[PDB]
């Protein structure tokens, strides 16, 4: 069990990463950048090593 | 008798033709000499075609290829740049160390190069692009293998006894907005290219 | 078994029964990180709820 | 602000330093243009502490750096230069070349003419000096190894039609001959002391 107690912290983790960013003013703007950015990565094909 | 550059100044400038960055926080002696001379040494690095960037913000000196005449394909095909064009594994970790060097600026300010992510911070990340192979070493040789090659670029330094690294400030200067959104415009091509 | 023949050379004082089994016999198996990971994770959750 | 140095002269200014000579047999606009602007191109050096040595018997020009002798230390370091020592092969490979080359501009003059050899000539004096390495297969695959290290040094030309090679002229301007001279000698003590 202890596993899943493990992977569940790691999602609470994630999300405590996720929720504390009160931005400012210069950050705000390439944060949005860059998730934009990771976002389209997903869509590769990251297992070619051509790509 | 013959006209000498002021010894300082030549040893500053070669330096960080040597390095391709100078930091404050660990040369501040050469810094402060080339801020306190920087159109000489714009007039020295002029004729190889590089020039020299500042951000007095954070305390950083880069040489960036001169833009007056260079190839508009490249400036990677420059003759004297040593160091292979970057690839888009290597873009994609220093997009998240990009991530990570904000998150910590944005509580830290501007201030010196305390950004410090532990190595197991990003292999999670990373996981998710570049699969799960099931063997946590492998993953491990894999980013460190990543880790070394941007090193090599110098966005960061090699990992310390606690597993640990710093991103070198430059990299908010090759993943600054204008950079990103060059990038991202590529990206979207290559994803439309690849439908 | 090579770790108790270790601890095994180097015991001059042979204090107490229970000593032997507390350092030389038995393998440590603590849970000090383990509580620390949760004390971790807890901060963690409490940080969401602040 | 101030305006550009001539394209040509920044354009062989980086190729000189790209590949650290210029030869008059291969690029006769740099080398030409180069030795027509030489106080520009000594200028621009300077505050590096680089200049160029030039040749016209032998039709090479090449960088070399001017720090003034014993100027802190007994033997001098450039940040910006690596000094190199070649492991023992490659010494002995320099060392035959060295003296082979002497002996065509004793035949030919200095600089009247290329230097050129056969493959099949320099193989049995490596057998001769290091032993056989199991086949002529071994044998030509070190050769081959160690010339495409000297090429990258800018000291041999690739293997032609003929299985023969090019001697650049660069090996003139070598640092210590006299140490492969002796090197050279102790070679010969010991292929005969050890059988």
């Amino acid at each position: 069990s202890q596993t899943v107690l493990q992977a569940r912290a790691r999602s609470e983790r994630d999300v405590r990463g996720f929720m504390k960013t009160g931005l400012a003013a210069e950050h705000h703007r390439v944060g949005h950048l860059l998730n934009e950015f990771l976002n389209l990565a997903l869509k590769l094909d990251w297992q070619r090593q051509m790509i | 008798s013959e006209t000498r550059t002021l010894q300082k100044i030549r040893e500053a400038t070669q330096e960080l033709l040597k390095y391709g960055l100078l930091e404050e926080a660990s040369k501040p002696n050469l810094y402060r000499i080339v801020l306190s001379h920087p159109e000489e040494v714009t007039r020295i690095l002029e004729p190889l075609d590089l020039d020299i960037g500042i951000d007095e913000i954070r305390g950083l000196l880069y040489v960036k290829v001169r833009l007056d005449e260079t190839p508009a394909q490249d400036e990677w095909a420059h003759p004297l740049v040593r160091r292979q064009r970057l690839n888009l594994e290597q873009s994609l970790l220093v997009a998240i160390l990009r991530q990570h060097f904000v998150a910590w600026e944005q509580e830290s300010g501007t201030g010196a190069s305390q950004a410090q992510i532990a190595i197991d911070d990003l292999l999670p990340q990373l996981q998710i692009y570049l699969g799960d192979p099931g063997s946590e070493s492998k993953e491990r040789t894999r980013l460190l293998t990543l880790l070394d090659q941007l090193k090599g670029h110098g966005l960061v330094t090699s990992p310390d006894a606690h597993e640990r690294i710093v991103i070198r400030p430059i990299i908010a200067h090759l993943a600054d907005p204008i950079n990103l959104q060059a990038l991202l415009a590529w990206l979207r091509e290559q994803i439309a290219q690849q439908t | 078994a090579f770790t108790l023949l270790n601890r095994a050379a180097g015991l001059k004082q042979l204090n107490s029964i229970d000593e032997i089994f507390r350092e030389l016999v038995l393998d440590d198996h603590s849970a000090f990180d383990r509580a620390a990971e949760v004390a971790n994770s807890f901060d963690g959750l409490t940080e969401i709820h602040q």
